[PDB]
Formats: structure tokens, sequence, C-alpha cells
């Protein structure tokens, strides 16, 4: 996340955070609930084994209400394709329980379309994670979080070079530099709607980060209701 | 408007049947007497930050 503020105490408890081998975050997710870990495709691409902590703020000290879960199944979307970036989604299913307490709790799955009229009619969603601070730096050891204005579709295809699907919408700033970064993939964008928060994207792409012109690219959640549900009961 | 005016009252889905508002929630939330607000059935309710 470069720009934002750090999480504090309880306040993006449905992050989750994919590490590798070497115990390292590589790509961030969204629990959705004690079973089920939402994220990107093209961040399983990378690590050949990886598992998922969820209660982390601070990849430094072990704090104590870290919990790391083995991945039991990985549902990767069949269409996803580095050619297109197009389907960049993909659920997780563990293969034990997550305990829910202060900083793990699931975000909620909106219904279609309610979420459409009312979600992403929103002024600004939330987006969160262990990314980079800076198109050019290391992975932020902080959790960190942004409030991304959404962005209108006309402008969104216009500023972009590469084509904008309609599994994909546009959040960020045009040319304040706040947005998320490499590292953040798979991470959440919530939409707070009466102090309740529902996934409504995911952590994509976008050409450099906080770049003038540029906006970030996150997966339409909205989309893929049935297929997440339909993974949810595999 | 129903749906289109604060969301029909509703804490959070809202949907248009017989053209009148109904309200429902997301799951591990139970629908309120009154029809609209969603009380949770656990310590952890989903979209919620925790602040305890
Ligand atoms: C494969 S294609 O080009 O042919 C391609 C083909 C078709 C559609 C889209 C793409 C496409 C473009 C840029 C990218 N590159 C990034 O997404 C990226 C780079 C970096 C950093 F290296 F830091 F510069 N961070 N980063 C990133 C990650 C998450 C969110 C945000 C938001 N600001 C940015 C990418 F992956 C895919
Ligand atoms: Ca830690």
């Amino acid at each position: 996340i470069v720009g934002g503020q750090e999480c504090k105490d309880g306040e993006c408890p449905w992050q989750a955070l994919l590490i590798n081998e070497e115990n390292e975050g590589f790509c961030g997710g969204t629990i959705l609930s004690e079973f089920y870990i939402l994220t990107a495709a093209h961040c399983l691409y990378q690590a050949k084994r990886f598992k998922v902590r969820v209660g982390d703020r601070n990849t430094e000290q072990e704090e104590g209400g870290e919990a790391v879960h083995e991945v039991e199944v990985v549902i990767k979307h069949n269409r996803f394709t580095k050619e297109t970036y197009d389907f960049d989604i993909a659920v997780l299913r563990l293969k034990t329980p997550i305990t829910f307490r202060m900083n793990v709790a699931p975000a909620c799955l909106p219904e279609r379309d309610w979420a459409e009229s009312t979600l992403m009619t929103q002024k600004t969603g939330i987006v969160s994670g262990f990314g980079r601070t800076h198109e050019k730096g290391r992975q932020s050891t902080r959790l960190k979080m942004l409030e991304v204005p959404y962005v209108d579709r006309n402008s969104c295809k216009l500023s972009s070079s590469f084509i904008i699907t309609q599994n994909m919408f546009c959040a960020g700033y045009d040319t304040k530099q706040e947005d998320a970064c490499q590292g953040d993939s798979g991470g959440p964008h919530v939409t707070r709607f009466k102090d309740t928060y529902f996934v409504t994207g995911i952590v994509s792409w976008g050409e450099g980060c906080a770049r003038k012109g540029k906006y970030g690219i996150y997966t339409k959640v909205t989309a893929f209701l049935k297929w997440i549900d339909r993974s949810m009961k595999t | 408007k129903l749906c289109s005016l604060d969301n029909g009252d509703c804490d959070q889905f809202c949907h248009e049947e017989q053209n009148s508002v109904v309200c429902s929630c997301a799951r591990g939330y139970t629908l309120a007497d009154n029809g609209k607000a969603c009380i949770p059935t656990g310590p952890y309710p989903c979209g919620k930050q925790t602040l305890e």
C-alpha cells in the first residue's frame, strides 16, 4: 500500500496473508468463513507450496494473535491467463477452521444486484495489505489500509493501456500518490455500509503504483458470487 | 423509491417484492422482528471490525 494508514487493532480482521516456504508474505487474501480464503489466481503461480496466516499486523514480532493454516484445496478459476489477467480470482479451503478473535474475522459476501446498485455506487471502498509502499521497495512489515474512491468505468478504460474487462473495476486516484501495490495482490477491497464491511473486490493489478493518470485494477467480486458459492461447496 | 430510498431502511440486503420492500441479511445474521435490522448470531459476525 502506497500512502494510506496503518491498520490499527481490529480494523482489518478479514485480511489474510499468503506465506511461502521461507515464511514470508507474497500476496494477500480475504477471510470469507472459518474454512475459506478469497485471493487472486495470479498469486497461485508464485510459491509452489504456501500457507495462510491470519490475525497478523506486524510480520516482525511474533505478537501472539497470529495463526497459520495449511491449504487443503486450491480452487483457481480456469479462465485466468497472464495474457489478459481476466478472471483473476481463486478460493482456498483450509485444512483447519480459522478461530475468530481480535483481528480475525470474515468479511461479508454481498448479493449481486444489491452490491452493484448499493455498494459499488458508493463513493469509496477500502483496500489493504502488506505490499510495497513504493513501486521500488520491499514488502511492508506493517499491515496498511487505504480508502480508494470508485472510478467511473469510462475514465477507467481510456486511462488504461490494457483492456479492462467486465470482471474488473477501477479504484484509486488520478494524481494523488496513494494506491495498492505489488504484494497487496489477492488482498481485500471492502465497501462499508452502515458499519458493516462487504468484500467487493480483489487486488488484481495496475500499471505501476500511484502513477499519475493511472488507477488500481481490482477483480469485480459481484461478477463471481455464484462461482464463489460453488467453490465454497467444494 | 423503495430500495432506492435509503436502502428501504434495511441494515443490509434490500430487494422489492410485490412492489414492497423486503430486507434480508448475510449469513451469521438474523433478521430482526421489525424485518429491517440484522442481528448477529455469534461474537464474530462477518463484516464487523473487532473493537474489543
Ligand atoms: C502481464 S501484462 O502486463 O501483459 C497485462 C496484460 C493484460 C492486462 C493487464 C496486464 C498487467 C499490467 C501491469 C502489471 N503489473 C502490476 O500489476 C504491478 C507491477 C508493480 C510494481 F512492480 F510494483 F511496479 N506492482 N503491480 C501492482 C500489483 C497490485 C495492484 C497494483 C495497482 N497499483 C499494481 C500486471 F501485473 C499485469
Ligand atoms: Ca507475525
